[PDB]
RNA sequence: UUCAUCUAGACAGCCGGACGGUGGCCAUGGAAGUCGGAAUCCGCUAAGGAGUGUGUAACAACUCACCGGCCGAAUGAACUA
RNA sequence: GCAGUCAAGCGUUAUAGCGACAUUGCUUUUUGAUUCGAUGUCGGCUCUUCCUAUCAUACCGAAGCAGAAUUCGGUAAGCGUUGGAUACCCACUAAUAGGGAACGGCUGGGUUUAGACCGUCGUGAGACAGGUUAGUUUUACCCUACUGAU
């Protein structure tokens, strides 16, 4: 592999217009039956699939308190 | 019986009368004793005696240095303490792998006549919409068991392992042709999904795509570790 | 760079075809509204009729007439019930979505809001050198904007002027990291915190030590909190009270240069203590506890709040943006006499607390089991509400200027705003991509400021609940970022050793 | 009700039950193997290995999961006496991390078959068992605390 | 081979001392060196830890760290082959 | 496995470079919830012996081992280690242990030549990603070994 300073640079970027775009269309994205998915798109899904939920899980006990104590 | 009825058996009748006895008789003949295994014991058995031994010896010899170490005696935050955790490659040239050993011959016929289709016998990252071409005309086979979707991408900074998924094969070091098939062996230049490491750009663009050094074998481990190229 | 997708030939078209305007119809009909307040919830003048056309500052002309101060009207902001605000005039609010017909009548709810209006800012004004280390902690001056103090890694605070963004005064008095600083309610005095357990007061406009360092923690600060101006008496200067890992609460006389009490009910690393409007300190620790002591009995533990199930991390209360200003403004005078402070400071104060009835004074805790808890000590020991949905700790909770919002910034990279009297969920902020350490309100209420370890600072719009600007800039983790009290400027620093300012 | 709960075999700490584990795997299955053989031999000798070793994992994470009571399912007084004897918290959240265990334990053996199906030679095929029982031995190293406790 | 101890007493043993503020502070139903969390000081010494383990429900008792009496000439530790 | 941390040693007058034991991250998160390409040789029956890396039987050691029962370990191969159903189940059982002498005598699937059909490819003769059905190889009286007999 030859030196090169290609290999260092970003490769993919998205802008926060854009993630707010995305953001804000899935979820008002309306599913037909008779439309096939042919091809998908490439984006950051653990950016965009972020929803607010009702509850927070369970604290975790084993840091306050260990087995052995 | 209920609850520490040994114990309340003890403070009530107490032990064999030559418990202690018998007890100090056998810490004083310990010392024989370990000789004696370490000479007569065999095989596996032995070579488990001679590592645990060599352990112990070890953690004897930490134990009186930090008792001896006592007797002589980042620039954080208040909410982050108390808390805890050139363009060259890495691998500039790597082991070469002729087509023998990267394709193995698959013979097809009813006595085995034709030997035209072959196999990969390494691990690949088919991308996304992958769709098996159909069986008369598939030369090239590349199992699903073999095939990859993420990686152990290791931070230069920061130190810290991720799982991260697989988005492209950049360059394959052995051949433009592997690099197609997407063959992935050590050295392998890969494209990864850093979302998860909260990157930005200088003009505020959030980076969700870098590149990445294969430093393993996967056909020999079963894994795809890499390293991120920072 | 991966870009939204390009509109077809179908949308172009439509986009060709002539556009409809959004207007006013001339023979629209009056419609019957009453008024209500947010707060109280008092209806004043019954059901009455208005033209449907009616605008924003027409409708606040009549509601100050109404109400009886015409001479001296208050601007307010209406909202109706769904909670929609009124923008632009209600036939476009309201009647034009159609969702309520002109006959029926709306409740149209009323809450005033502030007089000086904050301009978002838009840029970095200007990157200052000087520190060695990583920086801290930061805070403004609460009498001007042109004053800021900062602490940071490598032993020293720093005084900077911001109105030629240069360094005007280095304090090198402490042995070890400045984890804290904070400054005087009046505007006198500099107390630093540090990590060689001692605390250290300063002149800023001579850039100087007063006397000796105090002394009696065993571990190092966590935080400061100052008397109250509005409780300290004339010709008295207030206290400060000092926290540290070791679990216990000091309060020292600065005009005497002692310690008068030294509370120790906790038993693990107390996170935070704040001096309340009414006589009591509020002390946050690991042990999953707040306690609640009153200074008029001789540092007694009178409550102890037992909800969270992991370290609290940090509290809020209602009056804290009163309490850290004094008696100044957002136009930052001073006043002719300590009489005359303290009187302004007692109204300023009073202005937050006593309302719709009786006084009360809130409080937030943002804790570790990712949840926070809001408590009105006073009258009630339980909790009042439980706030759940963040997925990671709650790092910071900061409460609005006028009490009306929570905000809370987590480690699951989001922000989180919160209905600040009875603690409902109202919107999330997202938009970091790492964990969001710090948050700050401006003084109008209508921005919040954050800092993240993604090295972005962030200035959202309250009122619509979105992204108003990103800030890039910083090359490292921003650990602290600070608001001025006129809203001219903003503060921050972390890891690159440089000290930001920011402007509109 | 069973009102007794003394049936419960003995729980070895982490490092006695890797011991106890992999000493099982080399003693009960064949050992010698040559590299001369047909690869279908080479193949089946570590597959058997990785099979047999997930198993005996398997088997010791059901005989601790099976004899231990239900403290939500048994009677409401011993349910608060078991609790107050054994916090009930970390009783649970023990007995899950065994449940964790045994379900990394069979997809480790499971993948690492697959993975044996495809192997060319003798020095593959026994870096790829390697890998299978050193995986399976790690998942075993990280349950040191919640076995000891229980 | 290199370090150390030594007839103003080597190693091994037996005997005696091993104290006073003091049951030091917090914590516990209880907790006195010896379930724990932080300090770990001062005095008198020949020497004696806010204690190395056994032990008690807590104390007690024993122990050993250290010091002395008897004994009387070499001894110990780590390395290399 | 990759990336790191520690540091007994190795090294040296230039705190360079190696580096055992320990250790962290990913794989893999908390309340015991809830089948994915072996491309080329496999199996029966009868019968013998060997290994021990021991499942049972004998004797021991350790464990909160009360008893009963079990677990882990030592010596140990004298002695056993099944009946079925289609590698998994059901059962019986003291137990239903692993392996070698092949895989460096009858017999069923398989190399299965000539007949035939279906599928895929081929302009075609034909070939195969394939699927199904039918298909003669027949010593012993030689030497030796072994069992018995002069
Ligand atoms: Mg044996
Ligand atoms: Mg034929």
């Amino acid at each position: 592999v030859q030196p090169d300073r290609r290999w260092f640079g970003n490769t993919r970027v998205i802008s926060q217009d854009a993630l707010q775009h995305f953001r804000s269309a899935l979820g008002e994205t309306q599913k037909d039956t008779y439309q096939v998915l042919l091809r998908r798109n490439k984006l950051p899904m653990s950016l965009l699939e972020e929803k607010d939920a009702d509850e927070s899980p369970k604290a975790r006990i084993l840091d306050t308190e260990s087995y052995a104590d | 019986p209920q609850n520490d009825y040994i114990e309340r058996h003890i403070k009530q009748h107490g032990k064999r009368l030559d418990h202690e006895e018998r007890k100090r008789k056998r810490e004083a003949r310990e010392s024989h004793k370990i000789s004696e295994r370490a000479q007569k014991l065999t095989g596996w058995k032995g070579k488990q005696f001679a590592k645990k031994r060599y352990a112990e010896k070890v953690s004897m010899r930490k134990k009186i240095k930090a008792h001896e170490q006592s007797k002589v005696k980042d620039a954080l935050p208040t909410y982050l303490l108390d808390r805890e955790q050139k363009f060259s490659v890495p691998l500039p040239k790597v082991r070469g792998i002729s087509e023998e050993e990267m394709f193995k011959v698959i013979k097809t016929g009813k006595s085995r006549s034709k030997s035209w289709k072959r196999m990969i016998t390494k691990h690949t990252f088919v991308g996304e919409g992958f769709t098996r071409r159909p069986v008369k005309m598939e030369r090239i086979i590349r199992p699903s068991a073999l095939r990859q979707k993420k990686a152990n991408v290791t931070h230069p900074e920061l130190g810290v392992t991720v799982f991260l998924p697989i988005l492209a094969v950049k360059k394959n070091p052995q051949s433009p042709m592997y690099t197609q098939l997407g063959v992935l062996t050590k050295g392998t230049i890969i494209e990864v999904n850093v979302s998860e490491l909260g990157m930005v750009t200088a003009g505020g663009k959030v980076v969700w795509g870098k590149y990445a050094q294969v430093t393993n074998e996967p056909d020999r481990d079963g894994c795809v570790n890499a390293v991120l190229l920072v | 760079s991966t870009l939204i997708p390009p509109p077809s030939k179908k949308q172009k078209k439509e986009a060709q075809l002539p556009r409809e305007v959004a207007i006013i119809p001339k023979d629209l009909p009056n419609v019957s509204i009453k008024f209500q307040a947010l707060d109280t919830g008092d209806n004043v003048g019954g059901a009455l009729r208005v033209p449907g056309a009616i605008s924003e500052k027409q409708l606040e002309e009549l509601l100050n007439q109404l109400n009886g101060t015409s001479d001296d009207p208050v601007p307010y902001t209406f909202s109706c019930t769904k909670t929609i605000d009124i923008t632009d005039n209600l036939y476009s609010s309201l009647i034009k979505p159609g969702y309520n017909s002109t006959e029926d009548q709306i409740t149209l709810l009323y809450t005033p809001r502030a007089v000086f209006k904050v301009k978002p800012v838009t840029r970095s004004s200007s990157a200052i050198a000087g520190h060695g280390s990583t920086i801290l902690c930061s805070a403004f001056a609460p009498h001007t904007s042109s004053r800021m103090v900062t602490g940071a890694g490598d032993n020293t605070a720093r005084i900077w002027d911001c109105d030629t963004q240069t360094p005007m005064h280095t304090l090198k008095g402490h042995y070890n990291w400045v984890l804290c600083v904070s400054w005087s309610p009046d505007g006198e005095v500099i107390a630093t915190g540090s990590m060689d357990n001692t605390i250290r007061l300063w002149d800023p406009k001579s850039g100087q030590c007063l006397g000796d360092a105090l002394r009696g923690h065993s571990k190092w600060i966590t935080s400061l909190s100052w008397e109250p101006i509005h409780l300290v008496k004339p010709g008295s200067k207030p206290r400060l009270a000092s926290s540290s890992k070791d679990g216990t609460i000091k309060i020292w006389d600065t005009v005497s240069r002692v310690c008068q009490y030294t509370m120790s009910g906790h038993t693990n690393s107390v996170s935070c203590v704040k001096w309340g409007g009414q006589g009591l300190l509020y002390s946050g620790s690991h042990d999953r506890t707040v306690r609640v002591w009153d200074i008029n009995s001789q540092g007694r533990c009178i409550n102890i709040l037992k909800s969270h199930a992991h370290w609290v991390n940090h509290l809020s209360l209602s009056t804290d943006y009163a309490l850290r200003i004094g008696a100044f403004d957002h136009t930052g005078k001073k006043p002719s006499t300590p009489e005359e402070a303290q009187k302004k400071a007692l109204e300023n104060y009073e202005k937050i607390c006593k309302k719709n009835g009786n006084s009360e004074e809130m409080m937030v805790t943002a804790s570790d089991d990712y949840t926070m808890f809001l408590w009105n000590p006073l009258k009630s020991t339980k909790p009042i509400a439980r706030m759940t949905g963040h997925q990671k700790l709650v790092n910071h909770v900061a409460f609005s200027p006028d009490g009306r919002y929570i905000v809370s910034a987590s480690f699951d990279n989001s922000i989180k705003l919160w209905d600040g009297r009875d603690g409902k969920f109202i919107s999330t902020f997202r938009g970091h991509v790492a964990s969001v350490y710090q948050v700050a309100w401006s003084s109008d209420c209508r921005l919040l400021v954050s800092c993240s370890k993604d090295t972005t600072l962030k200035v959202w719009d309250v009122r619509t609940r979105k992204l108003s600007v990103d800030l890039p800039g910083h090359k490292d983790e921003v650990y602290t970022v600070d608001w001025s009290v006129d809203g001219k400027r903003v503060c921050s620093g972390g890891k690159d050793k440089m000290v930001r300012l920011w402007t509109h | 009700m069973q009102l007794s709960w003394k049936d419960i075999p003995t729980v070895a700490p982490a490092n006695d039950l890797l011991d106890i584990v992999l000493n099982r795997t080399q003693r009960k299955t064949p050992t010698v193997i040559r590299p001369g053989f047909k690869i279908t031999r080479i193949r089946a000798f570590y597959m058997r290995k990785v099979k047999y070793t997930g198993e005996g994992f398997v088997e010791k994470f059901e005989d601790i999961l099976k004899g231990f009571p239900n403290i939500n399912d048994v009677h409401p007084f011993h349910r608060d006496l078991m609790d107050t004897l054994y916090e009930k918290n970390h009783y649970k959240i023990s007995l899950a991390a065994i449940s964790r265990a045994k379900s990394l334990v069979e997809q480790v053996a499971r993948d690492y078959v697959r993975l044996l199906k495809f192997g060319q030679s003798l020095f593959q095929c026994k870096q790829l068992k390697r890998a299978a029982l050193g995986r399976m031995a790690t998942i075993v190293k990280k349950l040191r605390d919640p076995l000891a406790y229980l």
